[PDB]
């Protein structure tokens, strides 16, 4: 089975280096190319160049030979370095194998990259009440820098009428979003309700029990 | 470079509808391949070499065209087939996509469910009050919800997200934030949310009183 996945940094600073890993398995990268692919935010999908079977590579001009691709077989890496990175570069950034057609067949999940000065920040969780049938809570996920965060409901295990909103941008330059279910007001004297919390960038791991005030 | 340009750029289909989408090349190509895009997870390999399905990728999905003008047709619009579909040229370098044609499921009028959520104690003790108003599953996209203090109309202190549309049920979910100090939430008593909506006969307000 072909799989593909990116290791790179959250935020990076403008003018200094982005280096990404993509860590293949289920194929041989001396027989094979692997592409890399951005998509900034709300936009379209950019390809960025390619590193062929043979070590050969091709790139995006516009990239204006900031970018550098390069492999270990054995160690089942490519390795995309850009180098003076600007506000624009900002993107999800995604390794490819190319396939049928020569097409992208197979991605890696993709790895969101902020390029900006600001301090890393974690962020707070605060509970959404079940007021006092059908019952709506939640967590508020406040005030984290820079993007993403995720938020899963008992470890997976509730995922019906679950909805976790788009963060917005708040103007301290912060962002926010909240998750909340619906969930059987019956359901509420004897099912725990916990909001897991991971924001990458800060290593922050949170677990919030909501329940009725 | 070979730019691909896509229309529509944003579409709406009726369920079971016939839905066509094109992509034009600056330069000729011997084939196109397309892909679906799901809220910005991962896109997924939809056509290739113009009209080959990829695994896994249901019948009713086709592609067509040949040197500067091609296009993807759905044969019936389902609810799962709501994306945004990319084209894709890799016959000459640099590779190039299109910029997108974001489909859209046209479904029946559905009013929302309207909650209210008071600030936790937790949060008023680190210094600020944010104030949530929920509108669950509904359709169209099109709302309005204006924010009223001891009944006073708010403006500029509230932020909204909108969901993309449910994958099974196609309708959306809205959160409007109010946000303010502590100090300046307990100047006032009554916090409600008005939401004015198409499948609502008038508006619906759902409000709280400090305490
Ligand atoms: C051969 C070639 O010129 N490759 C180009 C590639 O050209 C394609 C491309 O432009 C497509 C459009 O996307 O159009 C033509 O291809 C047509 C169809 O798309 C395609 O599906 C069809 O495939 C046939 C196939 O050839 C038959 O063998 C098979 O039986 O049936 C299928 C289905 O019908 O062929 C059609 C034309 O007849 C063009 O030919 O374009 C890409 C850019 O998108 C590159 O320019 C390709 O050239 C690569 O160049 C580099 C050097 O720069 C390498 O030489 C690379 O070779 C390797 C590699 O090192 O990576 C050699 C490896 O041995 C090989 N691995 C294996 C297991 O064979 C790999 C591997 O093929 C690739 O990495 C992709 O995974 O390629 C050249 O491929």
């Amino acid at each position: 089975q072909v799989q593909l996945k990116e290791s790179g940094p959250g935020l990076v600073a403008p003018s200094q280096s982005l280096s990404i890993t993509c860590t293949v398995s289920g194929f041989s990268l001396n027989s094979y190319g692997v592409s890399w692919v951005r998509q900034p935010p709300g936009k379209g999908l950019e390809w960025l160049g390619v590193i062929w079977g043979d070590g050969s590579t091709n790139y995006h001009s516009a990239l204006m030979s900031r970018l550098r691709i390069s492999k270990d077989n054995s160690k089942r890496q490519v390795f995309l370095k850009l180098n003076s990175l600007q506000t624009d570069d900002t993107a999800t950034y995604y390794c490819t194998k190319p396939g049928s057609g020569y097409a992208f067949a197979y991605w890696g999940q993709g790895t969101l990259v902020t390029v900006s000065s600001a301090s890393t920040k974690g962020p707070s969780v605060f509970p959404l009440a079940p007021s006092s049938g059908t019952a709506a809570l939640g967590c508020l996920v406040k005030d984290y820098f820079p993007e993403p965060v995720t938020v899963s409901w008992n470890s997976g295990a509730l995922t019906s009428g679950v909805h976790t909103f788009p963060a917005v941008l708040q103007s301290s330059g912060l962002y926010s979003l909240s998750s909340v279910v619906t969930v059987p007001s019956s359901s509420l004297g004897t099912q725990t309700y916990i909001c897991n919390v991971n924001h990458k960038p800060s290593n922050t791991k949170v677990d919030k029990k909501v329940e009725p005030a | 470079e070979n730019v691909l340009t896509q229309s529509p750029a944003i579409m709406s289909a009726s369920p079971g509808e016939k839905v066509t989408m094109t992509c034009s090349a600056s330069s000729s190509v011997n084939y196109m391949h397309w892909y679906q895009q799901k809220s910005s997870t991962s896109p997924k390999l939809w056509i290739y070499d113009t009209s080959k399905l990829a695994s896994g990728v249901p019948g009713r999905f086709s592609g067509s065209g040949s040197g500067n003008s091609y296009s993807l047709t759905i044969r019936t619009m389902e609810a799962e087939d709501v994306a945004t579909y990319f084209c894709f040229q890799a016959s000459g370098y640099p590779l190039t996509f299109g910029g997108g044609t974001k489909l859209e499921l046209k479904r029946t009028v559905a009013a929302p469910s309207v909650f209210i959520f008071p600030p936790s104690d937790e949060q008023l003790k680190s210094g600020t009050a944010s104030v949530v108003c929920l509108l669950n599953n509904f359709y169209p996209r099109e709302a309005k919800v204006q924010w009223k203090v001891d009944n006073a109309l708010q403006s500029g202190n509230s932020q909204e997200s909108v969901t993309e549309q449910d994958s099974k049920d196609s309708t959306y979910s809205l959160s409007s934030t109010l946000t303010l100090s502590k100090a300046d939430y307990e100047k006032h008593k009554v916090y409600a949310c008005e939401v004015t909506h198409q499948g609502l006969s008038s508006p619906v307000t759902k409000s709280f009183n400090r305490g």
